[PDB]
């Protein structure tokens, strides 16, 4: 049986994130633009888009 | 021997159904299960820190 | 209806995209009912601007009171059902020298994100015949004998604070368009947006295909209108109407959109 | 009994005598213990799975 190690997502606030090429098996990275995540007290990010 | 949890702190996670339909940013929110046992026992990873005072 | 906020003129070039900026943190809701009836009251004690207030006791809607100081157990008492009748008063069983000062009872509505607070000044005397409750001009001042209980009254009978309704989804935002020459009230609706996500655009396909608001409109409270491929028929008086009917927010912003010029605009508002 | 609109109790009659009881003790079950959501007078709402 496998184990899917999923770390905390890197939310790049007010910037554009860049994928770093690692030699992990089935390594998967995807940068989604225009995300505006909400926490208990509102937006985690100061910038709007 | 259990003196390993010194500087720890629990969570408030994103429970998808907190009862009554909708979602809750809840402290009891379960994040991951694992059912590798061959006789139905379940190993659960919850966002609490039990036993600690 | 609503009230006015910003009544501006916006000049942009034909063929470009108009952006009628309309933002509000107090219109936020999400595609969840996640503590959308969550309020909090808390009692704090401070001693002026050059002293630090300390949280004594706080309370979520529909729950039982939690005390922060072990000494204060069985000493500071709130009504556990404060949110049914709006009687948020605090009883101190026995007072001491550390309790002199200004107490603030804080009401906070996390859903509308409104905050309101009231002050009461405590002075502890030694003679009981000098004990009185009076109005200093802006807050109640109670002089209480040492060791007696103190009822610091905090009563707010507004419907927004009690547990009676709080059916949330009646916030709605309206986008209106006033064409030149067309009188008011008969203005054509451009967009109706319900907090649940549903949208209503009106008019022939030429208008509906070109009118959009960003998909995270109600989530962040930004209902700015984006008008793609501006035509001469788009000119007019646009209005953003933010309505949060339960918490009493009723605002509209007016934008006089004229399409003439790309670069030589004057900064209004 | 005294015709208030409190949010704690309920009324139930016995031998034409109206007695009072607690909202927290009532429950509904299909097979699982259901969850009570809407509570108003002679009306109750529930949301709970397939029970026969
Ligand atoms: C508010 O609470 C205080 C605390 O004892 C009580 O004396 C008073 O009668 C209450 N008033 C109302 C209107 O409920």
């Amino acid at each position: 049986e496998y184990k899917t190690v999923i770390p905390s997502p890197y939310v790049k606030c007010c910037g554009t994130a860049e994928c770093k090429d690692k030699s992990l098996p089935d390594y998967s990275c995807k940068v989604f633009t225009g995300v505006y995540p909400f926490m208990w007290g509102g937006a985690y990010c100061f910038c709007d888009a | 021997n259990f003196n390993v949890y010194k500087a720890t702190r629990p969570y408030l996670a994103h429970c998808p159904d907190c009862g009554e339909g909708h979602s809750c940013h809840s402290p009891i929110a379960l994040e991951r299960i694992r059912n590798e046992a061959t006789d139905g026992t379940l190993k659960i990873q919850v966002s609490l820190q039990i036993g600690i005072k | 209806s609503s009230s006015l906020v910003s009544e501006s003129v916006v000049s942009l070039a034909a063929g470009t995209q108009a952006v009628l900026r309309c933002q509000s943190p107090r219109m936020v809701w999400t595609q969840d009912r996640l503590h959308d009836r969550q309020r909090v009251v808390h009692w704090d004690l401070s001693g002026g601007p050059g002293s630090q207030r300390r949280r004594l006791v706080d309370m979520y809607s529909a729950g039982e009171q939690r005390v922060y100081e072990p000494r204060d157990r069985d000493r500071l008492l709130l009504s556990p059902s404060a949110f049914h009748d709006g009687n948020f008063s605090l009883l101190i069983r026995a007072v001491d020298r550390g309790d002199e000062g200004v107490y603030t009872c804080n009401l906070h509505h996390h859903y509308c994100h409104l905050d309101e607070s009231l002050a009461v000044r405590l002075e502890v005397t030694e003679d009981p015949l000098l004990s009185r409750a009076y109005w200093d001009g802006e807050k109640e001042v109670l002089v209480v004998a040492h060791g007696a209980p103190a009822l610091m009254t905090c009563i707010n009978r507004a419907h927004v604070w009690t547990d009676r309704h709080l059916e949330e989804a009646q916030q709605v935002v309206h986008w209106d368009r006033q064409l030149p020459g067309v009188s008011h009230d008969r203005a054509d609706r451009l967009l109706d947006l319900y907090a649940s996500g549903e949208r209503r655009a009106y008019g022939p396909p030429f208008l509906r295909d070109r009118v959009s608001v960003n998909t995270n409109a109600f989530a962040r409270g930004d209902f700015s209108l984006r008008i793609d491929e501006l035509e001469r028929a788009d000119e007019g008086i646009y209005s953003c109407h933010l309505h949060h009917h339960y918490c009493g927010l009723h605002e509209r912003r007016v934008f006089h959109l004229q399409v003439t010029e790309p670069a030589f605009e004057p900064p209004s508002a | 009994t005294d015709d208030s609109h409190d949010w704690t109790k309920l009324r139930y009659m016995d031998s034409h005598t109206p007695a009072d009881a607690e909202r927290a003790g009532l429950l509904v079950r299909t097979s699982a213990p259901c969850t009570i959501t809407g509570t108003m007078g002679h009306f109750i709402l529930a949301r709970c799975p397939k029970g026969e």
